[PDB]
């Protein structure tokens, strides 16, 4: 770009004009070129800052999803996070998140607690689920029905505050033996 | 490379007038004209250029012959058909290899098509050409480049354009070029394999903005659209304030030159039409301004010196003059910025 | 947290040379010192689009809330969209929209009333005079409310499941018991003090509306972003009133008053001044866009953590042991309810 | 000549745009008009003593939405931020600076909140976005036999949960999905 | 981890035209170019 | 002189660099030539 001078090429303008009139045009060239360079360096600085932010995020993602398991949702891939393998890329990194996603689900029934004998029973882990006829306990992200024993539940209450409590019998392996 | 250049080109899918030949209207010349002609062997010799096509303005004649050319920038009188009748104020006779190249593969079916382009920016007449026996129906559809042949500095005025014929015992494809921005695709061997205009289609505007022949799916912001003003109004204050020019030129006792009455004209709008209609002038020479340019300049003060004088003394009255009036009665300073009026 | 700002798409050619052929020719000597600016501004606009999409488009399926609203005594009408309002917006979002006044909405098509302004033309018409325009956002401020409603429906009828896989329904009482279980308190406490905790939640949701209403400016961050953009734009427009060391400030005056080869110096001075002003404006826009992008990434992580699950990280989702959050849309921002 | 784009040279001030009647309260000495940002807004008529505002010409920006050129050559034009009845009369009177004239069949008119789309038609269906237009509108290339259509965003597939007092959906099975993050 | 940097309050007229009335007058011809700088420096101090 | 950095003044066009045989396809009307970003690259010998 001529930048408002005689020509845009120095090696021609220096020989086409003598110094005491060429210094003005060469100064115009200097100011234009250095302004362009200032624009370039500012844009490069901004791009480098953005890349640094992305690199810090990627470093945290490495040290979290690879060197351990992340409980954060939607951080190491969609769904529940299981593992992650890194892969090198040109001027970047690529992850392989392995995520646990549930599958076919069925309505059964639920009750906040079970009242066996005046006492409300609550599951130590999981919810109280009902086939429709027989109440059961299971895990949360997989259906594994189990018999309601004294081991699966901890008892605390008086069977008159829990709204939606449902009547059923609990079991124990100690009365039998 | 996909270099983009803005220069006066012929628009793509533009409108081209097609003529026949069995009398040779003078087609106007402005911003160049694209020329094409297909023929069996030859029916066309040359062209003539210029304005008024007579022995008053410089003209051009580029007739070819069997072996050379006859380019000349001369002031030919007339032919109305031994193609000129005047070579008085004429120079710059140009002779080179003949433009028309004709080749046939032992048959007349290989009718050569010839595309010629001419332009007159800052003089420097440019002639572009490419000769090839194309399919021969008419103007082809496949892209073809044009190689400049001569570039010669005519440095004259051209307005009208005309073509010459041959003797004997489907041509004239004429289009007008327009100033447009173009992009040209260059082969690795350097030849132009494709070109796209940048004022024809929205897709052309996009391809031009990114200078690429393949646009991926997406949106592209290309330019800005403007409703250009249709009419242009100029409105100024209602002030008229006519100058006392009327009373300086309707006076009945214009003082003598020895005692020249000097009127100071201030606080008025100096309209010169009241000056133009009041006196059938005989000497309205000006020195610092133009007789035409007076209504568009604003001044601080105006002096109107009025005196009746003889005939030769009118020519006497001028800056840097001498005489019995210019020395003893009224001397105009050499640095005078004004006008004199004599009727 | 702000998510985005208004998208400006200035055109240097006219902003610097108002419909002047000779000025455009003079600017043509400065190389590609315009395509860079336009590319930067369109990149900023696309960045804003991706910020808002990243903040809000976290769930694919747009769930709807069940017709009956009895979530174990929890009162959600203040955050649930109100069908009576024609915009389908929650009462809280109503206050958020009302308490923010945008100088430039953008989606106005204001051409046609600048002539009919009657009074002195406002900032928008003034900007439309000297080569300034605003590109309206892709995601209309209405559909954003629909995304917010879908996210709110997902977190009150299906727990945190819908952000992992299929949306599995769960009543709010035992969802409450589980959010309690994730902190260190057994579900028996919730099932014994459900009425008390529901009254606490209702009182808090009542008090937050009054706190937002009575404050002078608690939405000061979004107001600050809007004011910063408007002030930068107004200064950028005002810069055309500086002679920059030339005879006058008006291109059509200098061109019509002076000859070409002498007015060339003055028009070059005007180019060098106006274009430097535009460059400074573009750089400030770049910095603001980087900061807003960082805030939008933080907001997206906050959404996916606090709204879409329980966050163990202290103080991240509000002060105290975090339980949930509800998202609420705002002009050029989001409002969280930890 | 009011309500028309026109070059004006009022008493020495020169500009471009549209002038019409105004309801200022101009003081008798006042001659010019301006705003907060020092731009000439209203001009008093020197030969009529009435008040007229000054308007921009047509301000906006042309954007082109196109599919891949290797797929099709059809294109559509976006006139950003303009009521496109204004351009419709502008196209008719041929005072538009753009020289490329894309066809107007009446069905290719689109009063979008983000400007006007020309060369595309409404489809009241809802498809996932392909090319973002703005104001919740997306264009895409589709078979009728092929053309460019414009349609509103579909935020996703419509789904309704089955929340109840005692209803739980518990997954009886699971899957493993491997995504990618770059 | 750094938490803040030194706060700066550079001034337009005093930095550019040290006590020169003509220089300040010719700076005024540059419009409000530098009020932006003063506001930005106040901002950076505030964010520190 | 080829394969040697030399100050050249070909047809008044000044510069510095190394000259060597090239396999380009200059047209007879082509004189200077250039490269992608506007720098004189391949100047054909006016004599040979
Ligand atoms: C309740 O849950 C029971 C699981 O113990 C299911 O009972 C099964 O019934 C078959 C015969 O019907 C038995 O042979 C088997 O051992 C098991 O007990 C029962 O289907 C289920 N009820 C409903 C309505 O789902
Ligand atoms: C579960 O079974 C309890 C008895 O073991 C029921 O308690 C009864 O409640 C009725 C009133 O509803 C009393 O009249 C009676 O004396 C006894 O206390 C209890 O209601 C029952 N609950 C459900 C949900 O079935
Ligand atoms: C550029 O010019 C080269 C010199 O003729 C071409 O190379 C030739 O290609 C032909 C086949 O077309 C070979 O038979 C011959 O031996 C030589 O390699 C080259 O093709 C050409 N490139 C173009 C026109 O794109
Ligand atoms: C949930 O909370 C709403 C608060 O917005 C209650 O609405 C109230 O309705 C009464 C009139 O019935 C108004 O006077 C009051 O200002 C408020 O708008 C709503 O009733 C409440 N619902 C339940 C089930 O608690
Ligand atoms: C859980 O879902 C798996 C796939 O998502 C099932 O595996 C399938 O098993 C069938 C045969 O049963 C194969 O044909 C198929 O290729 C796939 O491996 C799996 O059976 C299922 N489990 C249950 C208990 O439903
Ligand atoms: C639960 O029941 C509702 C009742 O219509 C049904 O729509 C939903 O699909 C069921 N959920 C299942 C089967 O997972
Ligand atoms: C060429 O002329 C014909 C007939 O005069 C006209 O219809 C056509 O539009 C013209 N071409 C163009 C590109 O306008
Ligand atoms: C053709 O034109 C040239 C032009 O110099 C002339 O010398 C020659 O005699 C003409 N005739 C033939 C047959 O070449
Ligand atoms: C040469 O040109 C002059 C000026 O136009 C003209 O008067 C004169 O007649 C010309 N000579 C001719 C025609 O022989
Ligand atoms: C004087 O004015 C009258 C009235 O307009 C006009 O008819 C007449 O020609 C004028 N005479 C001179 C000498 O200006
Ligand atoms: C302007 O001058 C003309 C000429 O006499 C007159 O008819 C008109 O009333 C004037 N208008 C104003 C506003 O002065
Ligand atoms: C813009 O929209 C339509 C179409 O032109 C019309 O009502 C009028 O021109 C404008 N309306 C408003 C409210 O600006
Ligand atoms: C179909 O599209 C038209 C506009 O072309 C619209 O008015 C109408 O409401 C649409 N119908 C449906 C069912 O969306
Ligand atoms: C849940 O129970 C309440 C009262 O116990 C009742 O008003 C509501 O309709 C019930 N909802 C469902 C979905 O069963
Ligand atoms: C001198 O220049 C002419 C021009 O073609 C040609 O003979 C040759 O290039 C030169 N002669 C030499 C170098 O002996």
């Amino acid at each position: 770009s001529k930048f408002g001078a005689i020509s845009s090429v120095l090696n021609d303008i220096l020989s086409r004009l003598d110094p005491p009139e060429a210094e003005v045009q060469i100064d115009r060239l200097i100011t234009g070129r250095l302004q362009s360079l200032q624009t370039y360096v500012t844009q490069q600085l901004i791009r480098a800052a953005e890349i640094r932010a992305s690199a810090n995020l990627a470093a945290t993602k490495m040290s979290e999803c690879v060197l351990g398991q992340s409980k954060r949702v939607d951080f190491c891939g969609k769904g529940y996070h299981l593992m992650s393998f890194p892969q090198s890329a040109p001027h970047g990194v690529v992850f392989l998140h392995v995520t646990y996603v549930p599958a076919q689900e069925k309505n059964f029934t639920t009750a906040p607690a079970i009242c066996h004998d005046g006492k409300a029973h609550f599951p130590r882990e999981g919810v109280f689920v009902s086939n429709g006829t027989h109440w059961f306990v299971t895990q949360r992200n997989f259906y594994e029905p189990q018999i309601i024993t004294t081991d699966n539940t901890f008892v605390s209450g008086n069977c008159d505050v829990v709204i939606g409590i449902v009547n059923n019998t609990v079991y124990d392996p100690l009365q039998l033996e | 490379v996909l270099h983009l250049t803005q220069d006066l080109f012929l628009p793509f899918f533009s409108n081209v007038t097609w003529f026949h030949a069995i009398d040779n209207p003078v087609l106007p010349f402005n911003d160049g004209v694209y020329f094409a002609s297909t023929e069996k062997s030859n029916i066309i010799r040359g062209w003539i250029f210029g304005t008024t096509l007579d022995s008053k303005t410089q003209s051009l004649l580029i007739v070819n012959n069997a072996t050379n050319v006859f380019i000349k920038v001369c002031e030919f009188q007339f032919c109305n058909d031994g193609v000129y009748s005047s070579a008085n104020n004429c120079t710059f006779e140009y002779v080179s290899q003949p433009f028309l190249m004709d080749l046939e593969g032992k048959q007349g079916n290989f009718k050569n098509l010839r595309e010629f382009v001419f332009k007159n920016i800052d003089g420097y007449f440019k002639i572009y050409s490419k000769h090839t026996p194309i399919i021969g129906r008419d103007f082809p559809q496949g892209f073809s480049a044009l190689e400049p042949l001569v570039d010669l500095p005519i440095g004259i005025n051209i307005t009208r354009f005309q073509t010459l014929l041959a003797l004997n015992r489907a041509d004239y494809y004429v289009g007008y070029l327009q100033p447009r921005t173009f992009l040209l695709k260059y082969n690795e061997n350097g030849t132009i394999t494709d070109a796209v205009d940048c004022a024809l289609d929205p897709l052309s505007e996009t391809k031009c903005t990114l200078k690429s022949f393949t646009v991926e799916k997406g949106i592209y912001q290309t330019s800005n659209f403007r409703v250009q003003p249709t009419e242009s109004i100029v409105r100024f204050p209602n002030v008229t304030n006519l100058c006392p020019f009327h009373e300086v030129f309707n006076a009945t006792r214009f003082a003598s030159v020895y005692a020249w009455n000097r009127k100071r004209i201030s606080n008025c709008v100096a309209d010169y039409s009241v000056l133009y209609n009041f006196a059938p002038f005989f000497a309205f020479k000006c020195y610092g301004v133009s007789p035409t340019k007076l209504n568009d300049l604003c001044f601080t003060n105006v002096y109107a010196d009025s005196f009746v004088i003889k005939g030769n003394e009118v020519s006497q009255i001028a800056p840097g003059q001498t005489g019995n009036i210019a020395d003893y009665n009224y001397k105009l300073p050499d640095d005078f910025t004004g006008c004199v009026i004599a009727w | 947290l702000p998510v985005s700002m208004t998208k400006t798409s200035v055109d240097c050619t006219m902003y610097i040379c108002g419909d002047s052929t000779e000025c455009s020719n003079l600017l043509l000597q400065y190389g590609s010192f315009c395509t860079q600016l336009k590319r930067a501004l369109t990149g900023i606009a696309v960045e804003q689009d991706k910020n808002t999409q990243e903040v809000f488009a976290q769930v694919k399926q747009i769930y709807k809330t069940p017709p009956i609203k009895y979530f174990g005594g929890f009162n959600f009408s203040q955050i649930l969209p109100d069908p009576s309002k024609p915009s389908k917006r929650s009462p809280i979002e109503d206050l958020l929209f009302n308490k923010v006044t945008l100088a430039d909405a953008g989606f106005i098509k204001q051409y046609g009333d600048c002539l009919g302004d009657i009074a002195a033309r406002d900032l928008i018409c003034a900007q439309k005079f000297n080569g300034l325009t605003v590109l309206p956002p892709l995601l209309t401020d209405e559909m954003i409310a629909q995304y917010t409603s879908a996210l709110l429906a997902g977190t009150i009828t299906s727990g945190w499941t819908f952000g992992a896989g299929p949306a599995l329904q769960i009543p709010f009482p035992m969802q409450m018991a589980y959010r309690f279980n994730g902190i260190g308190v057994t579900q028996n406490v919730l099932y014994e003090n459900q009425k008390l905790i529901a009254n606490q939640f209702n009182s808090a949701i009542g008090k937050i509306q009054d706190s937002l209403f009575s404050t002078p400016s608690a939405l000061g961050k979004l107001q600050d972003v809007v004011n910063h953009n408007a002030q930068a734009l107004n200064t950028l427009v005002k810069q055309l009133s500086s002679k920059f060391g030339a005879i006058s400030s008006v291109l059509n005056d200098i061109l019509s008053r002076l000859d070409p080869p002498e007015a060339e110096v003055q028009i070059d001075r005007l180019i060098t001044g106006r274009l430097q002003s535009l460059q400074t404006y573009v750089t400030q826009q770049l910095i603001r866009a980087a900061e807003i992008r960082a805030s939008a990434n933080l907001a997206a992580t906050k959404m996916s953590e606090c709204v879409l699950g329980q966050s163990k990280r202290v103080d991240f989702c509000g002060k105290g042991y975090h339980l949930m959050s509800f998202p609420q849309s705002a002009p050029h921002g989001v409002v969280f309810l930890h | 000549v009011k309500n028309k784009c026109v070059n004006f040279n009022f008493n020495g001030l020169t500009g471009t745009g549209v002038l019409t009647k105004s309801n200022k309260k101009f003081l008798p000495f006042q001659q010019f008009g301006r705003d907060i940002v020092d731009t000439t807004d209203a001009v008093r008529d020197p030969q009529t003593l009435e008040i007229l505002d000054i308007t921009p010409c047509s301000f906006g920006g042309v954007s082109v939405i196109t599919p891949g050129t290797n797929t099709s050559n059809q294109v559509a034009v976006l006139y950003q931020g303009v009521n496109c009845t204004e351009v419709s009369v502008a196209i008719h009177a041929d005072q538009l600076t753009p020289t490329w004239r894309v066809y107007s069949t009446g069905s290719n008119v689109f009063q979008t909140r983000a400007g006007c789309l020309i060369g595309a038609e409404y489809v009241n269906n809802s498809y996932e976005c392909d090319i973002p237009i703005g104001a919740g509108i997306c264009a895409s290339y589709q078979t009728q036999s092929q053309s460019i259509i414009a349609y509103t965003m579909s935020l996703g597939a419509e789904n309704s949960v089955a929340y109840s007092n005692n209803s739980i959906a518990i997954p009886t099975n699971f899957t493993i999905s491997v995504t990618t993050e770059i």
